[PDB]
């Protein structure tokens, strides 16, 4: 009821309702390290919180108190734990608790505790009806929020809510085709629904990914998706690919194009193919175009690659 | 001649947005903007560069913070051991010795942090949790004394760890808490340094960690999730402690870290198509040493014995030119504020980019002035290699509580 930023706000030590209970100051010891010089507001709330925690007071007023402790420091997992113990004791309305954690997440989306707590609710309520849409709204503010994706996966898994996700994925990729969190999501949907071991699907996928690489050749996320779906199986399984990437080289070049060619040559040479010493030179060559001109931030990696190729495709 | 970010060729490394613009590109374009400003500073001004690590400024910042903090740190009130660790570790890197005065007060404080059920919490009488238990134990080892070692109640540390261990080989971050690879690595860091690894403890763990490696090559927080630096570091590191690196596909892991150095900025991003950030100087770059050791326990004959598989010089150039606060302390990127987390990890990162060790071969690279060299850091634990030696050797003397 009495908000922390209300101008009527009163310290807990000035509140009638708390007259009967002595604050427990933090014991930092005789001469302390990393001491935080807490504001009055903050130290007041936490002194009283230690008191309720010690006495294990399972009461409505303690419950409202945890609210305030959380608002002052949403990272205090001890406080969240006590709030959960209080949600069970005082047998509180969880629907209402959901509206609370909706509000807080919306305020502090990059916090572990806040999402963990939501998760425990959904688990107790056994009910995901609000989640996709919720997540969708945070994700509408930060399309890359790690916990929001983590929460989303967890929900989709638990409640088998796969049916509409790929279409979520397409809406986001449309709005930002560079969103690597969305490409990870695509991989997660497909890999758990149809799977990548279905030829129509592997095709539709690969055709999509090239179509993206066309529109925006320098987006690495498409490139990593393409490599990620094929390489399980072995790039040399797909002989058109080497050729087709060779096509768009003039009109669409990039260090990703060259590096993919090298991954291809790598797979060929390990599969005992046409020209063991031949392919080796195409590879080793581009290893220098990358190490020395086209991708020098990685020079040290490319020289390891050239040098590994040699060290195992020589004889 | 002499500084790679300033070379003319380098203007070329700037974003090609293939004329298609999204939030991602706009935003990356923006940092490249501010970073170019910082690089171009040295020209436009009219005097030559020479790069200094503001040591004394960092030191006064650290020395003070170890003792007392403004209320800007209310939100790190559940992370106090972290503050100890971050600050002590920055001190030991800058090579500043810890007075017995401070060492012993840290000692006593971490002790107040210790739960009667094992582990440590974020502050006195908070419940125990793995991140602070990991911070406490590292801070205690940075300290290295008998007093510091003796603070840890190993019996309970093992009870605590077991109480968090899940059927699928994973761990809770804390009772009623939740799971994520961090917990694996913390458990591993703390169990190993204090010699409490029993045979069953990490069973299933390496396989759980392995499941977190994804289609990108790196590791995500839990299976299915995007590859990310912090989590990848924890994964690999937990796997090296466990001596099960082999479980991962180390080749795509490598291809993944390496792709995370930004070509223009020279620093690292936590994940693909996101933004450079100085703390990744350790979480990402510190993979390369871990990967080097692991390919090496497999005869990989093609490894360098001068360098890690990243542009050491560019990382250094980024940390020095872009992540240094004139006032003292270090930062994510220009325009952000100081903090002890970034002071810690930018420096841990600079040390890694300076020092190559690998059996016989030692080789350094110290950009700008040579007073810039930091003390080396152990890449599994991110305390100094000696403090690791010292504490294992000591804990190796009592038996695994069991025995
Ligand atoms: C915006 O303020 C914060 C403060 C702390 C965090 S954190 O505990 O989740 N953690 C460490 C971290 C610490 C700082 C920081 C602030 C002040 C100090 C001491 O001087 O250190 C700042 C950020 C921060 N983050 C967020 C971040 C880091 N780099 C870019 N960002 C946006 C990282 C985070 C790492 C972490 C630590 C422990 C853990 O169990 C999980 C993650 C996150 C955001
Ligand atoms: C031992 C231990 C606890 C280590 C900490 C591991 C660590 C650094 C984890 C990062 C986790 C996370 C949710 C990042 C997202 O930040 P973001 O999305 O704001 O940042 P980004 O854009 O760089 O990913
Ligand atoms: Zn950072």
């Amino acid at each position: 009821f009495l908000s922390l930023d209300s101008p009527t706000y009163v310290l807990y030590r000035d509140r009638a309702e708390w007259a009967d209970i002595d604050p427990v100051p933090q014991n930092d010891g005789p001469s302390p390290v990393v001491q935080i010089i807490y504001s009055e507001k903050f130290r007041d709330v936490y002194d009283y919180f230690r008191a309720v925690l010690q006495r294990d007071e399972r009461s409505e007023r303690a419950f409202k108190l945890t609210r305030d402790a959380i608002e002052l420091n949403a990272a205090n997992y001890t406080v969240w734990h006590f709030r959960r113990v209080l949600l069970r004791s005082l047998q509180k309305d969880l629907q209402e608790e959901m509206n609370y954690i909706i509000a807080i997440i919306e305020e502090q989306p990059k916090n572990y505790q806040v999402w963990h707590h939501r998760r425990v609710l959904v688990e107790w309520l056994k009910d995901p009806s609000q989640e996709l849409e919720f997540i969708a709204d945070i994700l509408n503010q930060d399309a890359k929020n790690y916990h929001a994706w983590q929460h989303r996966q967890w929900v989709i898994q638990e409640f088998r809510l796969w049916d509409n996700e790929l279409q979520y994925v397409d809406q986001l990729l449309k709005e930002d085709v560079r969103n690597n969190s969305v490409w990870n999501q695509r991989h997660f949907v497909i890999s758990n629904t149809t799977g990548y071991s279905d030829r129509a699907v592997l095709e539709r996928e690969v055709q999509y990914t090239l179509e993206m690489i066309k529109l925006v050749p320098h987006n690495e996320s498409a490139w990593n998706y393409l490599k990620g779906i094929l390489q399980d199986r072995g790039l040399s399984r797909y002989p058109n690919l080497l050729n087709q990437l060779l096509d768009l080289q003039p009109s669409h070049s990039s260090p990703y194009l060259i590096a993919f060619l090298v991954d291809i040559y790598e797979d060929m040479l390990e599969n005992q193919c046409d020209n063991k010493e031949d392919i080796l030179n195409k590879a080793l060559e581009l290893c220098e175009i990358l190490a020395k001109e086209k991708d020098t931030i990685r020079k040290e990696y490319w020289r390891y690659i050239g040098r590994s190729l040699q060290s195992k495709h020589s004889r | 001649e002499p500084l790679y970010s300033l070379r003319p060729e380098h203007a070329r490394e700037r974003l090609q947005d293939d004329s298609v613009e999204t939030v991602t590109s706009i935003e990356q374009a923006k940092v490249e903007e501010k970073i170019q400003e910082v690089f171009s500073s040295y020209k436009f001004n009219h005097l030559v560069p020479r790069l200094v690590l503001q040591r004394e400024k960092h030191f006064h910042y650290l020395k003070r913070g170890l003792r007392q903090l403004t209320d800007a740190y209310e939100c790190l009130d559940a992370s106090r051991p972290w503050l100890c660790y971050w600050i002590l570790h920055s001190l030991e890197l800058l090579d500043e010795p810890i007075p017995q005065i401070v060492a012993t007060d840290v000692c006593q404080f971490l002790e107040l942090c210790q739960s009667p059920d094992g582990g440590f919490g974020g502050g006195p009488g908070q419940y125990p949790h793995l991140a602070p238990t990991y911070a406490a134990v590292n801070a205690l080892c940075i300290i290295g004394t008998e007093e510091a070692y003796n603070v840890i109640n190993r019996e309970k540390l093992l009870q605590y760890l077991y109480s968090l261990k899940q059927p699928d080989g994973s761990f809770l971050m804390h009772v009623g808490g939740e799971v994520d690879v961090r917990s694996a690595y913390c458990a591993a860091s703390v169990a190993s340094l204090t010699n409490i690894i029993t045979p069953d403890l990490f069973e299933g763990t390496a396989e759980w960690i392995a499941r977190c490696q994804n289609w990108e090559g790196g590791i995500g927080g839990v299976p299915g999730m995007e590859a990310h630096g912090g989590y990848t570091f924890c994964g690999l590191a937990a796997l090296v402690i466990l001596k099960k690196e082999r479980s991962l596909n180390l080749k795509s892991l490598l291809q993944w870290v390496t792709s995370r150095q930004m070509r223009f900025e020279g620093g690292f991003q936590g994940r693909c198509n996101k933004l450079v950030d100085g703390c990744y100087s350790f979480w990402q770059a510190g993979l390369l040493p871990l990967l080097h050791r692991a390919l090496h326990a497999q005869g990989d004959p093609a490894l360098s014995m001068s360098h890690w598989m990243f542009h050491q010089q560019a990382l250094q150039e980024y940390i020095l030119m872009c992540c240094q606060c004139p006032a003292g302390g270090l930062l994510d990127k220009p325009g952000k504020s100081r903090d002890f987390y970034h002071t810690c990890y930018c420096l841990s990162g600079l040390s890694i980019a300076q020092h190559f060790g690998s059996g016989a071969m030692l080789h350094d690279v110290v950009m700008g002035v040579p007073e810039n060299v930091l003390q080396p850091t152990h890449p599994v634990y991110n305390i100094g290699p000696d403090k690791v030696i010292q504490a294992t050797t000591h804990f190796l003397q009592k038996p695994v509580p069991g025995f």
